[PDB]
């Protein structure tokens, strides 16, 4: 509860068994370890952008990533966005920070996944 | 038993490695911890063999009170350290460790039972610090590892610290004293002096062991593993000195003054001819172990 | 703004203009551009020489033989530093099994032969190749300089392929 | 430990030094401190690079009044090791690290701990450079990655830096001396000769870690489909190589190191400088030609 | 006379440190199980109890005749040690849910207490695993 | 007589000799239950060499002297002196929570009891029972267990500070220091089974190989011994002991030798009288 790297443990492992029951789930483990490296070389926008709303569609993968990590930014530890996103979207807010705080979320949010792998392979 | 005592630090320039021997520690070649703390330590014998070493293999000409003598003079050391002893010293145990931060990079990490002893060990030698030691989760005035408030993060934690104010309390006179009595007078090495002011951080007993028990550099080598203390770790020790065990004066040599005792000619020869740097531990063919030494 | 770019937040939108960079990897890959629903050649031959010089000089000159046998981002092998076209690396030795696999897995495995040319304890290597003619190579719609004994005649033969 | 010399590591392909699973973002991550997080190479990978390239080359040298071939079986295990040999080595710590630019192709990156560090290790070694570190933020007086009157920006982020007024500015003299230090002093790869004398930025540590920590170049491979870690081309490292006097009680088993005009730590030190290739190949997976760097000594 | 409690335990972690090299000599990749064991205390000495054994399910493979098999017995070994061995610290969590789960929502005196174990059972596990196979 | 407590400050080694065991250096130990002491021909041995050393003036009686004084040292403890065996009181063993824990079975309570009652003291509460903590211990986790070294113990806390846990720590804290070590003490004291000591005590020993091992007593260890009383200060007579003995309370300097290994730092140790 108290230290950062088992804090992030907690919430990826309610992210990845919220991934089955899903009509469409081999799919989600393809994107989830695509991810890291995407953002490696903006990105949320392409998630963002090839999302539907439908629950039997190869498109949702995106419609739960997109709201799963962005859920997790509001309960950032170290607080980077957290009143900026709570009247905007995430692509609406990260459009709207400086250089510093771009690298600060960058970390952030690749930090998520790399335990969302992890999970992703466990139970998928 | 002993007369005199000197405190002096050692500081690592690169991974030391003071081998424990053999243990069914998790590693395969851990380093040497006390038996009731798990804190590292550097036995006494390492340290006085890696001094006599750096002794014997200098070349100088000191002046012990009112005599020339050069360094290397094999019975000189003979009647100092013993026979192939007048000059002792104690276990060394450690009084600032580095931990990753956020902000910062790194950051020296100490707690109240490191303190008070060192306090206690301080008491031998006659010096009187003058100021009380800090008290648990406190950081000095102008501390930079802050983020978004109070909270600090060292590693994968986050303690809550207390900043100081006033510019009077404990723990800012400790960096300050640690500042300007742990580093020579100032002939370029200004970062380190600087540093030092700014990025102490205490915190309890408890978490101040998580880390040093894993938080240790482990490497593999071609198979086993090994296990080093990471640089820039702080350590501490004593010298100790008695008169020489002789009986006839003309056999004493230098040690034998007109008006001194051989206690403080000894003590004399120590400080005043020391070498600036020494190699200690093992695996020393690969440029592990080497560390600075100063006197204060 | 937004749309077109999505990037430069603030801080990185000023100073810099869609056409002012001077380095094809971050233009490809930095900056996107989003639809709503879905180079000085002394440099080019500076960095092939200086590639063939120290390949050289770290190499015997009798145990290699080139052989000249070839010429933003959405859904392009550019160097990570220098951006150039030609970084293959391991895509020669890729190629070169899957010409070999195809035509020639036991009877892949029975001839010595098959157990260093395509070593898998290596002793041929292959290095990276890199750019010689400085083109624009705009897409539409020494490639092997194999050392360590007959080796590039086997390489051709597949590229032919 | 008598004497001792520094001497450069110049990368030109990638290397990579794994260091057990590690188990974190990149499949197989490169060796990094502990407590800094900046990347480094094991002493015991370095020596075992050095002795490989000394065994396998061939050529005469000179030390003092006499000639040996380097490649003889009776000198090296005196030098190297099978005794604990005279010729030891430190681990290599980073310098400088090339990350993209906008304007200028690519800029190299330091911080001033690093350059503390490097000036007080050279202290050792009896050298003094005769000026003054550089303080965060600051570039040579002539440099060419501005943009916008003051700003640089390299990657995505964007940075404000202000330039130097005269010669006598520590950038510059910082940048001079780098010049003649890092490579050949004759004619070669002088491409970059002009480069590193105008194209370095220092920034804040806090930056610098973030950057090194995040512009490592990942090339997937299949075999199994997992990733890796390399350090970018024309990284710059550097390191310590020590010396003692030989470890033989007899005077006739010390070899061609004893001679009757000076110490055997100069007869060590000379055969290490004049007996080294000036082109290596470190790290690993080298059959896929990865990781050929260059080595001068100081 | 009854045995002092210090002995009571390293009785009860030898026994089942053998049980385990046994069963795992019996699989048909025994040599893959050997050398997995002696890797774990490094990872956890590294990074820490909970990264390692999520990488440890991580790799566990379904089939007993895949080299991943070893992963997934490891899993279930070690998960079992932890129900008996601190007597009752964490054994109200395991009733319902995988050992990962429990081995994140834990404040850090119980993480320190279950990392002691786990080193302590391994070291016996990979002692007669390093004896029984060759 | 005098109870005065002897405190480590470094690791103690008093040599026993040789053995063909493990340890090829071992520590006196008691001839039959195996724990530690120190030699009574080594502890005079090493205050003597503390007198013989000291030069300061001191007031005994009427007169006035230096305790260098060769014929006053010579005459009042030895060349034979008006003026025992070192004991083991409380040990140090690693624990989860606290980083190190004070522990004493019952029976050294016992024997420390009998051995006070001959200067007089009178405790004046019933020793703790076995398996027991004060009532503020900090070396609890899930309430009821204790974690020493890589085991569990089951230990109940006194609910209130009339126990006989918080009586012995209390009075243990005022009487054994003349503060973050008073502090501790009245907090961190656990009562083991007296069979579950003898373990810790023959296998919990520091040994340090330097190839061959030796063995050190751990820091931080607290021993007990009696001193007993009955020229410069003949006086008009000796009034019962109150001569030698105030001779050697007011002589008893803070810090002494013991054991060897001393040229290395080995052996330090600090005196305090009841």
């Amino acid at each position: 509860q108290k230290s950062i790297e088992r804090q992030r443990a907690a919430f990826a492992y309610k992210c990845a068994e919220a991934g089955k029951s899903i009509t469409k789930s081999k799919e989600y483990k393809a994107y989830v370890k695509n991810i890291p490296m995407l953002i490696k070389t903006a990105t949320f926008a392409f998630v963002k952008a090839k999302s539907e709303a439908d629950v039997d569609k190869s498109g949702y993968a995106y419609k739960l990533i997109y709201e799963q990590t962005t859920e997790w930014l509001k309960q950032e530890p170290k607080g980077l966005i957290y009143e900026k996103l709570n009247n905007t979207d995430m692509v609406k807010a990260l459009v709207e920070l400086d250089s510093d705080k771009y690298r600060a979320v960058t970390n952030e949010v690749l930090a998520l996944f790399v335990w969302l792998k992890r999970f992703a392979e466990g139970l998928i | 038993m002993f007369k005199k005592a000197r405190p002096f630090f050692i500081i690592c320039e690169t991974p030391l490695h003071c081998g424990s021997g053999n243990d069914i520690g998790n590693v395969d070649l851990p380093i040497q911890r006390e038996r009731h703390t798990d804190f590292p330590k550097i036995e006494a014998s390492s340290l006085k063999g890696g001094i006599r070493e750096a002794f014997e293999e200098a070349d100088k000409d000191i002046k012990v009170g009112s005599l020339t003598i050069n360094i290397s003079d094999k019975s000189t050391i003979s009647l100092a350290f013993g026979p192939e002893g007048a000059l002792g010293f104690t276990d060394a145990r450690i009084l600032l460790f580095p931990v990753k931060s956020m902000k910062g990079v790194f950051a020296w990490v100490t707690c109240p039972q490191v303190l008070e002893r060192f306090k206690s060990d301080l008491n031998l030698c006659g010096v009187n610090l003058g100021f009380e030691m800090p008290q648990a989760n406190t950081a000095p005035k102008d501390c930079s590892l802050f983020i978004n408030g109070n909270k600090i993060v060292l590693e994968e934690y986050t303690f809550e610290i207390a900043r100081d104010r006033d510019e009077s309390g404990n723990c800012t006179s400790l960096a300050n004293w640690l500042s300007e009595n742990l580093f020579l007078a100032n002939s370029g090495i200004q970062f380190w002096k600087e540093k030092i002011k700014k990025d102490i951080v205490v915190i309890s007993d408890d978490e101040f062991r998580d880390f040093v028990t894993l938080s240790t550099e482990v490497i593999t080598r071609t198979l086993f593993t090994e296990e080093y203390l990471p640089t820039d770790t702080v350590l501490y020790s004593l010298a100790l000195t008695t008169p020489v065990f002789k009986e006839k004066d003309e056999e004493k040599g230098i040690f034998k003054q007109d008006s001194a005792n051989e206690e403080d000619m000894v003590m004399e020869f120590f400080t005043t001819g020391l070498p600036e740097i020494i190699q200690l531990g093992g695996n020393a063919t690969i440029g592990k172990g080497i560390a600075r030494v100063k006197i204060l | 703004i937004s749309g077109i770019n999505y990037f430069l937040p603030k801080d990185t939108y000023a100073a810099v203009k869609p056409e002012q960079i001077d380095n094809f990897n971050l233009l490809l890959n930095k900056i996107p551009y989003f639809d709503g629903k879905k180079y000085n050649a002394s440099f080019i031959k500076r960095l092939s020489e200086r590639h063939k010089n120290s390949i050289s000089q770290l190499l015997g000159s009798g145990s290699i033989t080139s052989t000249t046998l070839s010429p933003s981002v959405y859904e392009i092998t550019l160097h990570h530093i220098y951006g150039i076209p030609y970084i293959p690396g391991q895509a020669v030795k890729g190629v070169v099994r899957s010409w070999i696999i195809t035509e020639v897995e036991k009877k892949a495995l029975k001839d010595a032969l098959f157990c260093h040319i395509f070593g898998s304890q290596g002793s041929v290597i292959f290095f990276d190749a890199l750019p010689i003619t400085l083109p624009q190579l705009e897409v539409d719609v020494e490639f092997t300089v194999g050392m360590k004994e007959i080796a590039i005649s086997w390489l051709k033969k597949a590229l032919t392929e």
